[PDB]
């Protein structure tokens, strides 16, 4: 692939295959030129090496990459993907995050969500909802309305937000309480407001901790967050019958 | 160190007092970091071994179960009997101090009014159904597991008890201290000790 | 292989020593080969000479200038359009490794940041399906003779 | 030991995730193993519902239908 | 008291007097660099030592030699500012003189022609700022000092764990400064081994055999010989009486018609004394005794000419008979004593495969270079270039001295390579320690860990640049031409420039200066690191080296070290601590001759210190210098207890020498728990500089020295009076005494204004002196960011109350009154650099043009004719800053679109909008625009307008300086001509320039005037020589990278207020995120009606035992109290005496303190200035471990009419009613750390996706998505969220089709997902199928 400045970048396979291809053709040629046994064996030996390096560089002398000192990555190494090994884990859409602060007013089942975040998150819901209510002509039309942050969209947003809960996650996810669902209450600010009783499970303070938020798109998922992951359902701990939602 | 920090924090700690205070602190911090890293490595290995373990059967109907008694260490009890039985289903019907009268029938789930009934009576030993005992092939029977949930009822079909089990163990693992988190690691890993005893 | 050819074209009767005659043929097959397979993106022979030549002019002017020559300085030494140098320098680079680890020494590699530009956005994919629906409502509103004729043009 | 216990698995997909991948993969291949799925991780990788929970309802239906009529 | 001091004196507490003050904090950096770049006329480290090492470079016996003369550094191309503005490096070019000599063949050292080639250029080397930073590419950067193992020899153990037997083995390592390692180690069976570097193990006699030692001679080296004689017939033994210690007798040991020890009795200290006094030298022994005794040298039968026995071979009873009948009178055995003199070398010889000198050489070659065929030239040349060649090996003096010191030699300096003796003696030592006598040295100890910094590290890199050029010269002198080439043709500056640039650029020890704070700067420069080259990695070590060592005391700080994964690998340097001449850390001490404490300072190494007994700083001594108590607490050898009066050899310099500068700035430290201290000390650094510099009421006393030494502030060079002040510049009319005879002088100081910092904050200066003020040498002329009148001001003091306020201070969250957000006092300014790049693509070039497609007039209206936004224009998110367009024609549109193009009939664009626009959310004021065009490419309208304004601006500053300088010279002349020829009115009536034409009578005054005239024209000439250069730099085409036609950098200044989500903290490790901003009314208020600024939770104090934060709050209350009393008197306008009395009362409070005060200070003009400066509160200093006691605080509270409690009754602003119990209130210095929520918040609906893995990726302002890991997957698995999991890592990520099919449904109003397969797997399939494996998807 091209880059900026006219620079080019490539996967290390291309280097390796090139070696197979070249040594394979050099040999095809020597068979008709009637080379002496010493050379064809030598070439037959080299071809073995290039192939072995393509598939699993490492079980031999380990060929190093073009100019760069570092050795090239062979097919078998792309099959793993974790150099013990790395945990994770993939990146997801409809998701955000920020610093968390308090929020004593909340009920157990709700959470505080910045106005701005909410907007950018539910964007597609909002777009359809405008043109389903005839405020926007087309989709392109809604695109711009929400860009302008017209007073009418703030009303529409309260609608797509009503019975639609979000999920909130904290740094290490030890037990399943690491992710819990909340009904979103709209907030002016840029801070996520969390219920004080739930802090315990999450192991959250307000010493600068941060949490992420996820939107359950499909319907089944909305319900799965209302019936299983909803803050109110997880009142007791699954490690021992005693309640985790404890006055702090 | 033989001479301890005689002063406190309302008082001032002098130079040699602080300097010595330091090591304890620095070791502490490092120690928590490592104990955080190791608690997760366990859980990872734990979830690996469980994972696929799901509540499949409704009731495998075996009578085989383990025998529950209060822990009782040394002089007096370290953890009482009520806690160990609560929420577990009974393997066979237990009786009062005098027989002929069964207080609780064959496989009844022992809850709060039952435990209070088994505390009203001097009952001290109970045989209970366990996942280790459960016949069920490829899964665990609903009855054998018990109930515990964030819901107060018996466990439902299809819940991945395995994963939830794992999580439960390594999560508070950060708090732990032969012994400590590494001892726990050794137990699960089933390691033979240096000088073993033959029977 | 450059040897394997010196042996066929050899004539001992010319009294030429085989130890130097082949030296030309072996040295010929080696340097011709580097020209074809040493590069990921193959460039022609006249292009490699051009390149090497410029590193010779740069050497001369390196401490000669006190710092280093301007892109349009070497341009003057050279018979060619002299701007071509910019094009030459750009092609002559050779691709950088996609698996080159970037900062924090993390498993984060170069390729992980190359975004896909060929793709079509979802926000866009919708407006198009929507433009289909909108032009239809408009076409059906017209007279049938007019719609069929428009859809043809 | 759990670490050894986790090693035995019917599902070569699930195996390749944590064990040594070359080894798992080599051995499965010679054998001509067939992963029937039925397990948590293996379905996640391949991308279908989990054989537990909500998905439990569906997976139970797919299993009986398999090798039936 | 000095002119800046006189304005605001901070009241100091604490008894102890400072005998030694804080030395120039940034010394380590500035001293280091100096030695590297200094012209030294000896072999001491530096560029000179660098050249001398690799030179001369002589041809392979070709007798053509290139030799080094001398180097030079030409003045830089650009100054520091130009460097940062343009964006290049600040370096001086290296011009070195080289001599090429060609020798005659064949004459004994006769030279043909020699060319003394002029100074050839071999690269530029970047230069250090007065602050110790390097500008690398227009960015200030710091090179962190390294802490590594000192070179030489060190012996270790590795007890117990080695093989689990218990035994403990012993290793010896010979680590040089450059060259291979040589290891000597014991195996379990007591045999000695060796390994070069970490390679294969070999028996230790092989290396001696390689040095030309025969079996006979090696046994001759290590062991003592025991002589056996066969006088008359059958045996006799030469005896030394001491030899028989730790042995039980085997036979009847009788001598001289007397029996000393009977058969089977242990020879003890008694049998040894008796034989010793008697003088017994020969005793008779039996034949059977030498059945195991090993023979030392070979023995042969003379007659046959055959070998009876070889050296190091056990004797048998038949063998004894053989050498005796062959007529051998003596035998040489070994003295093998199991406990004392073990036969370890004797048993190793038996393991040894080799037999001679070559055999050894071959074996060692075969280990080092295995597989390849060993030659003779090779094996010999390899062994010599391992430890004996000056090129490939150098112990360095540091190492040489340490090496000799460990073997206990008389010397301190020797060679750089190992002698035969060096290797032998090292062995001889390692063997003593196994036998007994000898202790192994621990690594952790700071006498074995050495410290390296910038200068030396770079000298090391320049050597590597030379060794590789050495290769080019040798390669060239090979094909040698005669007097045609010159040393210039062959020396290539690029690899030299490349290597130095890499070191300063990409290096672990080089990084961007922590520039968000003046502590951040100063602490960064003083950072130590065990990391990098020649240092361990996080994963390799090893809690033993991380931890606090006793030798750390007063050398490194026990607390300032990171919480992260590298705790204890970093550390910050102790205040008074310096770098030793050989490179060790030494801390200063007071000499105690007999019983009196001198005022003489002695600096001590980690080992010097170990011997002496040192008295605590925390000691009591009076009068001449006598200790008050007979018993004083002292530390001696690693431990500390109570000691005798006349016994101490030394005493600590200060209460603060154990901590670091960042630690010395935490008040009442003593009252904080080390765990929380560490965090605050780290947190102080992350403080962003406020809009208005406050100054702490509660300080410690460093605050000033910290601000001065860091160059954020502007300090006096010479002292005089202020001629002109201006937000722009300050000019000082120098005092005659400090002045220089010629060229008069008036110092002009130019202030740094509203510019960007490395952490995108705002680094700006301000004039603190006003017109016509007398200044002293070393006073602050201007303040810098987060500095108030000379003192360090990272934050601002707040009125604080401790109480739970309905849960708005639940975890650590903080509650703040609007009054703080109104006063704009925690407001902070941020500056951003945003560049638009105009490049060349294959489709054509990119245009920076005002004409952009699909944009409303209103959008374009913010741009100038060229397409570049106007300076001063207030912009918001989305607004176009630089209009750019990228060529892209032949779109190929759809038929529905084609219809639309006929209807509205719009012309389609062959260009794409690539303009730079304000990132979403951010909003500020454009404050500068810089254009950089490629040379040769035509400058646009805006580009030139800027060049013009600059030239004008350049000519103005230049001329104005010259103008002030002219008057300064001419004023000096008027005073010189009047002192001997006064014409006070007669003089100024003629033109000022025609004065130079007047002479004077016979004096040096005639010479002084001559000097001023001379300096007058050098100024005239320099002004013109500068204006030329400045003009050139403005006009000249900035060199741009490939592809790029031109670049537009816009600088945006955003004013960020303070909101919920922002992080705040105090100096005592108390974190906190502001929770809710509240109305003024609702605030808890006291009886006077004055509300609290910030409400804090009291629960964060018992748990996190940082108790000093409370004392901050009480002493802060007392502090502000004194100010209120003064503000009261100031408002009533009492009088000079009334204010004097109270103030003098205040600076005396506490009893027996070191403060001191007036009356000397001038009743008027002076006292009133101080008064006004105190009305905001009275600044107080609490030394670190010499702090102010509870009592002193309570009395200062009494003096402000405040309660001793420190507690007041308060009322809720909401209900008006009283809170039961009194709550603590007072003032606490609080910071704003740059973790602002504005930066932290992120969100994404749909967006961009990566090329390989079709996975969310951010680029076009719009950030990537959040990472949903395995861990979280388990979470959903634990619930029943099967659909939540499916949509999560299918449609919301890798599913290239489903992802859009979803988005389409959502807008259509359908909550359905159509799953399908993720790419992540789909790819795996192709990847393994491209191995020979077939994977398939089975069944229906
Ligand atoms: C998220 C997440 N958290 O846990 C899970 C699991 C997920 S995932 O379902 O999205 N799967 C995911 C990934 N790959 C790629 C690497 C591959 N591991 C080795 C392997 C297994 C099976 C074979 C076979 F047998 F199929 F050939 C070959 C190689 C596993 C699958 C990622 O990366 C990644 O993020
Ligand atoms: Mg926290
Ligand atoms: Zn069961």
């Amino acid at each position: 692939v091209p880059l900026d400045g006219g620079r080019f970048a490539t996967s290390d396979l291309n280097d390796l295959y090139r070696r197979v291809i070249n040594r394979n053709n050099r040999l095809k040629r020597l068979l008709d030129l009637a080379a002496p046994d010493i050379i064809v064996r030598n070439e037959k030996r080299m071809l073995q090496e290039a192939v072995d390096a393509l598939l699993d560089n490492g079980r031999r002398g380990r060929a190093i990459t073009g100019s760069n000192k570092r050795p090239l990555k062979s097919l078998a190494d792309m099959i793993k993907g974790k150099q013990r090994q790395n945990l994770l884990g993939k990146r997801v859409d409809y998701s955000g995050r920020s610093v968390i602060t308090v929020g004593p007013y909340l009920r157990l089942h709700q959470c505080g969500l910045p106005k701005k975040m909410a907007l950018e998150l539910f964007k597609p819901f909002i777009y359809g909802k405008l043109e389903l209510r005839g405020l926007a002509t087309t989709i392109k039309a809604a695109k711009k309305m929400v860009e302008r942050e017209e007073a009418v969209v703030w009303d529409i947003l309260d609608e797509v937000i009503r019975e639609h809960p979000v999920l909130l996650n904290r740094a290490p996810t030890l037990h399943r309480l690491g992710i819990q669902a909340f009904e979103p209450v709209l907030i002016e600010g840029k801070a996520i407001q969390l219920h004080p009783l739930v802090c315990a499970a999450y192991n959250a303070d307000f010493d600068g901790d941060q949490m992420a938020v996820h939107v359950p798109l499909t319907l089944e998922a909305q319900l799965e967050a209302r019936a299983l992951m909803m803050s109110t359902n997880n009142i007791l701990s699954p490690a021992n019958g005693e309640p985790i939602i404890v006055p702090s | 160190i033989e001479t301890p920090i005689t002063a406190n924090f309302r008082e001032g700690l002098n130079v040699l007092q602080y300097f010595i205070s330091t090591h304890g602190a620095r070791k502490g911090l490092a120690d928590t970091a490592l104990k955080t890293a190791n608690s997760g490595y366990l859980t990872r290995r734990l979830v690996d071994v469980a994972q696929d373990l799901v509540v499949t059967e409704d009731d495998c109907g075996t009578h085989e179960g383990i025998m529950m008694t209060p822990v009782i260490e040394g002089g007096d009890v370290k953890e009482p009997l009520r806690d160990r039985v609560l929420g577990r289903v009974t393997a066979e019907d237990v009786l009062k101090p005098g027989t002929a009268d069964i207080l609780v029938p064959r496989n009844t789930l022992l809850h709060e009014q039952w435990c209070d009934l088994l505390e009203e009576n001097s009952v001290d030993a109970v045989k209970v159904r366990s996942v280790v005992s459960c016949d069920t092939d490829f899964g665990v029977c609903a009855h054998c597991y018990g109930r515990d949930l964030a819901r107060g009822h018996i466990i439902n079909k299809g819940e991945a008890i395995g994963v939830i089990a794992a999580q439960s163990i390594g999560e508070p693992g950060t708090q732990l201290t032969t012994g400590g988190l590494p001892r726990v690691a050794d137990l699960f890993e089933a390691r033979r000790p240096k000088e073993p005893a033959i029977l | 292989i450059g040897l394997m050819k010196a042996v066929d074209k050899f004539e001992y009767r010319r009294g030429y020593k085989f130890s130097t005659y082949a030296t030309w043929w072996i040295r010929q097959a080696i340097t011709r080969s580097i020209a074809d397979q040493a590069r990921t993106i193959r460039i022609p022979v006249h292009m490699i000479e051009t390149i090497n030549k410029l590193n010779r002019i740069s050497r001369q002017m390196l401490q000669e200038m006190g710092r280093e020559p301007t892109p349009e300085e070497l341009a003057e030494r050279m018979l060619m359009p002299e701007d071509k140098i910019r094009k030459v320098l750009k092609i002559a680079k050779e691709p950088i490794s996609m698996e080159t680890p970037i900062g924090d020494d993390e498993d984060s590699h170069l390729g992980d940041f190359i975004e896909d530009t060929t793709l079509e956005l979802p926000l866009d994919s919708a407006t198009t399906e929507s433009l289909r629906a909108a032009t239809h409502d408009v076409l059906a509103g017209l007279t049938a003779r007019e719609a069929k004729v428009l859809r043809m043009r | 030991g759990i670490t050894k216990a986790s090693l035995a698995t019917e599902s070569f997909i699930s195996a390749a995730s944590f064990q040594e991948t070359t080894r798992v993969l080599t051995e499965a291949a010679v054998a001509g193993k067939r992963d029937e799925l039925r397990g948590l991780k293996e379905n996640v990788i391949v991308g279908r519902l989990i054989p537990a929970g909500t998905g439990y309802a569906y997976h139970q239906d797919r299993m009986r239908r398999r090798a039936a009529g | 008291y000095s002119y800046t001091e006189k304005k605001r004196i901070r009241k100091d507490f604490g008894k102890r007097p400072q005998v030694l003050d804080v030395p120039y904090l940034l010394s380590i950096q500035l001293d280091s660099f100096q030695k590297f770049i200094e012209q030294d006329p000896e072999g001491q480290y530096g560029l000179e030592a660098a050249f001398r090492s690799v030179f001369p470079i002589q041809s392979y016996s070709g007798n053509s030699e290139l030799q080094y003369v001398s180097y030079r550094l030409g003045e830089p191309v650009f100054d520091v500012q130009e460097c940062q503005i343009r964006g290049v490096t600040y370096s001086a070019p290296l011009r070195v003189k080289l001599r090429l000599v060609i020798y005659e063949r064949e004459a004994p050292e006769g030279t043909v022609k020699d060319i003394k080639e002029q100074e050839v250029y071999m690269g530029e080397i970047p230069l250090m700022t007065d602050n110790g930073t390097f500008v690398i590419n227009g960015t200030e950067r710091v090179i962190v000092s390294q802490l590594h193992r000192s070179p030489g020899v060190f012996f270790d153990s590795d007890k117990g764990k080695t093989h689990s037997s218990g035994k403990v083995l012993y290793n010896a390592r010979i680590i040089p400064y450059r060259g291979s390692w040589l290891d000597f180690e014991f195996d379990p069976k007591d045999n000695l081994f060796v390994r070069i570097d970490r390679r294969r193990k070999l028996p230790a006699t092989i290396i001696l055999r390689a040095l030309n030692y025969t079996t006979e001679q090696i046994l001759d080296l290590f062991f003592e010989k025991v002589i056996f004689e066969i006088r008359d017939n059958k045996l006799q033994m030469e005896l030394v009486p001491e030899r028989l210690r730790g042995e039980t007798a085997s036979f009847d040991i009788e001598a001289n018609g007397k029996v000393y020890v009977e058969k089977g009795r242990r020879i003890t200290a008694r049998h040894i004394r008796q034989l010793e006094k008697d003088d017994v030298k020969l005793i008779e022994v039996p034949v059977e005794y030498i059945a195991g005794k090993v023979v030392a040298k070979d023995y042969i039968d003379e007659s046959t000419g055959e070998l009876i026995c070889a050296a190091n071979m056990e004797l048998s009873l038949d063998l004894l008979a053989k050498l005796s009948q062959s007529g051998h009178k003596r035998i040489e055995t070994l003295f093998t004593n199991d406990l004392d003199h073990g036969p370890y070398i004797s048993e190793t010889l038996r393991v040894d495969p080799t037999n001679d000198r070559l055999s050894a050489l071959v074996e060692i070659y075969r280990m080092m270079r295995p597989g390849e065929p060993p030659t003779r030239e090779a094996a010999e040349s390899l062994f010599e270039n391992l430890f004996f060649s000056e090129d490939r090996y150098d112990l360095s003096a540091v190492g040489r001295m340490k090496f000799n010191r460990s073997l206990l030699r008389e010397e301190i300096e020797g060679s750089g390579i190992l002698s035969k003796d060096d290797i032998i003696d090292v062995m001889k030592k390692l063997i003593d320690i196994r036998n007994g006598k000898g202790e192994v040295d621990d690594i952790d100890h700071l006498g074995n860990r050495r410290i390296r910094s910038v200068g030396e590290m770079a000298e090391n890199q320049f050597r590597v640049g030379l060794v590789r050029v050495e290769r080019a010269v040798k390669e060239r002198l090979s094909l040698g031409d005669l007097d045609t080439l010159m040393p210039q043709d062959m020396i290539n500056a690029k690899p030299i420039s490349a290597a130095v640039k890499e070191f300063f650029g990409s290096s672990q020890l080089s990084q961007f200066m922590d520039q968000n704070n003046p502590l951040s700067e100063i602490t960064h420069k003083r950072r130590i690191s065990a990391l990098g080259p020649g240092g361990l990695t996080r994963e390799r070590a090893g809690f033993e080296v991380r931890d606090v060592h006793p030798t750390h005391y007063g050398r490194v700080c026990p607390i300032e070290t990171p919480e992260g994964p590298n705790i204890g690998l970093i550390n910050s340097l102790s205040v008074y601590a310096q770098t030793n001449e050989y490179g060790f850390l030494e801390t200063p001490y007071r000499k105690v001759t007999d019983g009196v404490v001198t005022d003489e300072i002695h600096y001590l190494s980690a080992i010097e210190e170990g011997n002496y007994v040192i008295a605590q700083a925390n000691s009591n001594l009076d009068e001449e210098g006598h200790f008050v108590e007979d018993l004083v607490t002292c530390r001696s050898k690693g431990e500390s207890s109570l000691f005798s009066r006349d016994q101490v050899d030394y005493m600590d310099v200060s209460t603060q020498q154990v901590v670091s500068v960042g630690a010395s700035l935490i008040p009442f430290l003593e009252h904080d728990d080390a765990n929380r201290a560490l965090m605050g000390a780290n947190m102080q650094r992350q403080a962003v500089p406020t809009l208005r510099a406050d100054k702490p009421l509660v300080g410690t006393g460093m605050e000033r020295a910290v601000a001065v030494d860091s160059g954020v502030t502007a300090v006096a060079k010479r002292g005089g009076v202020v001629q002109y002040v201006d937000a722009s510049r300050i000019v000082i009319k120098v005092n005659e005494d400090e002045m220089y005879p010629g060229e008069a002088g008036i110092d002009i100081y130019n202030l740094t204004k509203y510019t960007r910092s490395n952490q995108n904050t705002c680094i700006n200066q301000m004039p603190c002196v006003s017109l016509g003020e007398p200044v002293e040498r070393g006073d602050v002329l201007a303040d810098g960011p987060s500095t108030d009148l000379g003192e360090l001001a990272l934050g601002q003091n707040m009125r604080v109350a401790f109480m739970p306020w309905n849960g708005y201070n639940f975890e650590d969250s903080i509650l703040v009154s609007e009054r703080v957000v109104q006063e704009d006092r925690f407001t902070t300014i941020h500056i951003q650099e945003l560049a638009c790049v105009s490049r060349d693509t294959k489709l054509g070039p990119e245009e920076i043009t005002a004409d952009i497609p699909n944009v409303g007039e209103a959008a374009l209206s913010k741009l100038d004719e060229s397409g570049i936004v106007y300076i001063g224009a207030e912009v918001t998110g989305g607004d176009i800053l630089v209009g750019k367009v990228t060529p892209k024609g032949e779109t190929q549109l759809t038929p529905e679109e084609k219809l639309l193009r006929a209807i509205f009939g719009e012309k389609a664009s062959d260009v794409k909008d690539s303009s730079l626009r304000v990132p979403n959310g951010v909003s500020g004021t454009v404050i500068d625009v810089q254009v950089f065009t490629r040379d040769g490419v035509e400058k646009d309208k805006r580009a030139l307008e800027i060049e013009e304004m600059q030239l004008k601006q350049a000519k103005k500053d230049l001329s104005e300086e010259l103008q002030i300088l002219e008057a300064g010279l001419f004023s000096r002349i008027r005073a010189v001509l009047v002192a001997g020829g006064v014409e006070a009115e007669k003089l100024d009536k003629l033109p000022r320039d025609r004065w130079l034409e007047l002479g004077l009578t016979d004096e040096e005054k005639q010479n002084q005037l001559e000097q001023l005239a001379e300096q007058y024209d050098e100024l005239k000439h320099e002004f013109e020589k500068k204006l030329e250069a400045k003009r050139r730099k403005i006009t000249q085409g900035d060199d741009l990278a490939p592809g790029v036609l031109k670049i537009v950098k816009v600088y945006l200044a955003v004013k960020r207020r303070i909101q919920p989500g922002d992080k705040m903290a105090g100096r005592h490790g108390n974190k906190g995120v502001i929770s809710k901003i509240n109305p003024i009314e609702d605030m808890p208020y006291d009886e006077n009606g004055t509300p609290v600024d910030i409400v804090l939770n009291p629960l964060g104090v018992p748990s996190r035992m940082n108790i000093g934060q409370i004392l901050e709050t009480h002493l802060g209350m007392a502090a502000k109290g004194i100010g209120d009393k003064i503000n009261a008197m100031l408002k009533q306008q009492q009088e000079v005496a009334k204010l004097r009395e109270f103030i003098q009362r205040a600076y005396d409070l506490g009893a027996d303190v070191r403060q001191k005060v007036d009356l000397s200070t001038f009743s008027d003009e002076e006292v009133m200035r101080l008064a006004e400066n105190l009305r905001k509160g009275m600044p107080i200093a609490t030394p670190v471990f010499d702090g102010a006691k509870e009592a002193e605080i309570k009395e200062l509270l009494k003096l402000g009419d405040l309660p001793t409690s420190g507690q007041i009754r308060l009322y809720d602003g909401r209900t008006g009613e009283q809170f039961e119990r009194p709550v603590t209130v007072g003032y606490m210095y609080m910071l704003k750390l740059n973790h602002l929520v504005d930066d932290k918040m992120h969100a994404r609906s749909t967006g961009s996706y990566s090329l390989v893995t079709q996975q969310p990726l951010g680029g076009k302002a719009q950030f990537g998505g959040q990472r949903f890991g395995e861990m979280e997957v388990w979470a959903l698995e634990a619930y029943g969220a099967a659909y939540t999991l499916q949509e999560m890592l299918t449609v919301k990520s890798d599913d290239v089709n489903g992802r859009t099919k979803m988005y389409k449904n959502i807008v259509d109003g359908n909550h359905q997902m159509e799953p399908g397969m993720p790419e992540s797997f789909n790819v795996l399939l192709k990847e393994i199928r491209s191995l020979g494996i077939n994977i398939e998807l089975e069944d229906e």
